[PDB]
């Protein structure tokens, strides 16, 4: 549950180096698309995307 | 496992006899920049427990470089642990065993303490085979679970002025590499 | 043994940021010289990437910054963080002063004029960068404080005469004052440095007044990632500041190109000198006001040799105390009057404001200090 | 007297009846304060520094010892007082015969 | 300001120190936490706070009184 993630991960140094570099772009990706999604949630309508396919 | 890593680190004491020219490289630092009084690294057990330990004498202007250095050499074993040390150790661990099991009470001794924990006494040929077994890649598994990062417990007494605080002891305690 | 106490640098990173002796007390009202130290190469930083893209004539002045506005990648961005940086920089600047008063650390004496010396550094500094980006207010408040140079009997003239180069605000004197401005926090940080080496001789201070010989603890890495915390708190405050209403600190009036005919009637400087502004044209008069002005920060120098108290804080002291809040309140009342235009009531409680600044210094202080070293059975 | 009262009504107000320091802990060092310290015997030198850690470690954790271990203001059991202005006068008098 | 080791002079105190990993990131954060911060927040009312209410009396009073004095046309 945690121990796999302790021993796999966070006993060596490399293996923490490789961790937090996989971590940075698998968040790189998944945080892009939550701000892109959520940010034209709240501004549904009056985006140029929207008035770009009206046009 | 342990009595084979610290029969290479073992004990210095200041009245020895040839300083610059110790096979252990603590002791040869701690004669080299005159650091520690004495020291013993050792190993004592009780059942299923007990305290892989060690335990130096010095002056308390000198006592952050002894703490270095003892790190340094259990993280040199942690992760460099090389054969001709593990050779000169297995040698060691033959020396003092036998000149150990002498005698009548230290023979007595280890016979009664046998066999009130583990039912039995262990045969010398027992010991040979155990010493065979061991190699340096038994000792990175041993001293990759044993040493490090695991929390010590650290008994501080007299001037303890520049002993540093725990958190120094946990951070050094491992490597990132340096 | 170890490259960290024996390597020629690495013994003054030893000395400096591992193994300093700190007191193991302190809250977080200490963070405040890092934080400085942070906001000030930030902002190196953010006037370095501004004069990459930058021309300093009164021309192309107000032409280059618009540029920077539109056409710079995150230039915008950069501009804004140079300016509510300083903005920030001056409120952590007050914060570590009003620490550095409270808690008793004015004791320290060679410490403290470095720290005075910084603090004229630091207000000249931001002060030509404000004369820089040529607004209507950039260009009427400074011809203001040339004037206000010109105060001074029998130098002061000739003197504004010199850095005029001719008559007036010129394209010579904007140049002259991008170079002052281009220049001055490199000295900054040489001075920064020789005020935390007189700190490291001396040795630090708790928030209570008694000297913790006893109780040291090494500066690595509790201090350290305490000051990565508050430094995220500031930068948090910085961002959401540049982010959500930069026109707060921002000016109305600043943007128009500078012209010399106007003059609008709402004038004021930043919000950091409204004190420098009010306390200004309180007295009625030049000389008056600016001797007022200078006598101030020399009052602020005045500030440890009336140490008269036997505690080193003013935390066990209550009446001093609340003395202290009441300076903090008069601080504060003083900067919004020298916000407000000039009308009568905010005459009366300007004038009223900065003589009880300084009643409230070259007498009730010692007073109050004495008071308190008869009350204790001494 | 009515100042005594407002004595009492200080050392209540002070705070450092609540921590747990008597009136020579709180003595800010001159010179003359590190010889006053030194001019102690050991019992009472290792009661200030042990009065003093306690007042450290109260005042990073942020809490205080209840009314139950307060210094009460007569138990203001003072003792750096006379070996301080002793100090003094002898300090004084030094003084005075470099003046004149 | 110095080295460890010189810096002054204590005997007679043992100091028992807890490794972290023994307890809670956060233990009693509100359930002792929130009343003593109360309690501290009752200690420090009645000596900063009365620089508050002079300072928002005198606000909202000149601001009265300079629209008062604007309507006197
Ligand atoms: C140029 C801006 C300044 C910077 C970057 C700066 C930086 C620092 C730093 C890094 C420290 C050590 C850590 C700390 O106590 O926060 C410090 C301490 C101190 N500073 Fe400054 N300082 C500045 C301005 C001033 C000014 C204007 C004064 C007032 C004259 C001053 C007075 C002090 C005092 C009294 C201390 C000792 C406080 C203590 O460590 O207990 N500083 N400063
Ligand atoms: C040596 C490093 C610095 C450089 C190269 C620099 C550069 C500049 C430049 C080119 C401008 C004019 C651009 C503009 O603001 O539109 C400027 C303005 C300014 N600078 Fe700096 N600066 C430096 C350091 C500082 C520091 C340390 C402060 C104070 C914290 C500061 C405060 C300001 C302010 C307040 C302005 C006026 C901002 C405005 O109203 O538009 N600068 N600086």
């Amino acid at each position: 549950l945690t121990a796999r993630l302790y021993s796999l991960l966070f006993r060596r140094t490399s293996t923490f180096a490789l961790t937090i570099v996989v971590g940075a772009l698998f968040f790189e990706r998944a945080f892009d698309q939550g701000a892109d999604a959520i940010y034209e949630h709240i501004n549904e309508g009056k985006l140029w995307k929207h008035i770009k396919h009206k046009y | 496992a342990l009595q084979v890593a610290n029969a290479i680190i073992g004990h210095y004491d200041c009245t020895y006899g040839g300083g610059m020219h110790l096979s252990s490289p603590l002791a040869s630092v701690a004669v080299t920049n005159k650091l520690c009084q004495s020291f013993q690294t050792f190993n004592i057990c009780y059942a299923d427990t007990g305290l892989l330990g060690a335990h130096f004498v010095c002056d308390h202007m000198s006592i952050d470089d002894m703490m270095f250095v003892l790190q340094g050499q259990w993280m040199r074993l942690c992760t460099s642990a090389t054969e001709s040390e593990v050779v000169r150790g297995k040698n060691l661990l033959r020396n003092a065993l036998v000149s150990h099991l002498d005698g009548t009470t230290p023979v007595c001794e280890d016979i009664g303490r046998s066999l009130l924990t583990y039912g039995r006494r262990i045969p010398l040929a027992e010991w040979e085979s155990r010493i065979a077994e061991v190699d340096a890649r038994v000792v990175r598994e041993v001293c990759s679970k044993y040493f490090y990062d695991q929390c010590p417990a650290v008994a501080g007494f007299g001037p303890i002025e520049q002993l540093p605080d725990y958190n120094r002891i946990r951070s050094g305690m491992f490597w990132l590499r340096f | 043994i170890n490259i960290r106490k024996t390597h020629p640098l690495m013994k003054i990173v030893n000395n400096a940021f591992i193994d300093l002796p700190a007191p193991s007390n302190i809250s977080s009202w200490w963070n405040f010289g890092s934080l400085l130290g942070i906001c000030l190469i930030l902002q190196i930083l953010t006037g370095l990437f501004l004069a990459m893209h930058y021309t300093p004539d009164t021309t192309t002045a107000f032409s280059s910054v618009t540029h920077i506005c539109r056409d710079v990648n995150y230039g915008w961005i950069i501009r804004y963080m140079h300016a509510n940086g300083a903005s920030m920089f001056f409120i952590c600047l007050f914060m570590h002063v009003g620490r550095g008063l409270y808690y008793g650390s004015y004791t320290f004496l060679e410490t403290w004029n470095i720290g005075v010396i910084l603090l004229f550094a630091t207000m000249a500094t931001a002060f030509m960068g404000y004369v820089l980006p040529w607004g209507q207010m950039s260009f009427w408040g400074a011809t203001v404080i040339t004037n206000l140079l010109s105060a001074i009997p029998y130098i002061g003239t000739n003197l504004v005469e010199w850095i005029w180069g001719g008559f007036s605000v010129d394209k010579a004197t904007l140049t002259r004052f991008f170079a002052f401005h281009f220049i001055f926090p490199f000295i900054i940080a040489a001075l920064a440095m020789v005020h935390l080496l007189f700190l490291h001789e001396t040795g630090s201070n708790n928030p209570t007044g008694i000297p913790s010989d006893t109780d040291k603890i090494p500066f690595h890495p509790y201090y350290t990632i305490k000051d990565i915390l508050g430094a995220i708190l500031l930068i948090l405050i910085l961002m959401l500041l540049v982010l959500f209403t930069p026109d707060l600190l921002g000016d109305p009036d600043n943007y128009t190109p500078a012209n010399p005919l106007n003059t609008p009637p709402h004038i004021k400087p930043e919000w950091y000198f409204l004190f420098a502004y009010a306390i200004l044209r309180s007295i009625p008069n030049k000389l008056g006001g600016v001797l007022a002005l200078v006598l101030s920060i020399l009052v602020l120098v005045i500030m440890p040799l009336l140490h008269t108290s036997k505690q080193r804080s003013m935390m066990f002291r209550p009446i001093s105390q609340c003395m202290f809040w009441i300076l903090v309140a008069d601080l504060l009342t003083l900067t919004w009057i020298g916000g407000q235009p000039v009308e009568h009531p905010y005459i009366i409680i300007g004038q009223l404001a900065s003589i009880m600044y300084f009643l409230i210094i070259l007498v009730m202080m010692p007073v109050a200090s004495i008071i308190e070293n008869n009350l204790l059975k001494w | 007297k009515w100042l005594e009262g407002i004595r009492k009504w200080y050392y209540n107000a002070a705070g450092f009846n609540k921590l747990g320091l008597m009136r020579d802990d709180t003595i800010h060092e001159n010179d003359d304060v590190k010889e006053a310290i030194r001019r102690l015997p050991e019992n009472l030198y290792n009661d200030r520094v042990f009065r003093i850690k306690r007042a450290l470690d109260l005042s990073m954790r942020q809490q205080i010892l209840p009314k139950e271990q307060w210094t009460k203001y007569e138990e203001d059991k003072f003792y750096l007082e006379p070996y301080l202005k002793e100090v003094i006068r002898e300090r004084k008098e030094r003084e005075e015969w470099t003046k004149k | 300001g110095r080295q460890f080791g010189h810096l002054t002079r204590v005997r007679h105190v043992i100091t028992y120190s807890l490794s972290p990993f023994e307890q809670r990131a956060f233990p009693h954060y509100f359930s002792k936490g929130i009343p003593n911060v109360l309690r501290r927040t009752r200690a420090c009312i009645l000596r900063v706070a009365p620089p508050f209410v002079v300072f928002y009396l005198v606000y909202t009073w000149g601001t009265q009184e300079f629209e008062k004095s604007k309507r006197k046309n």
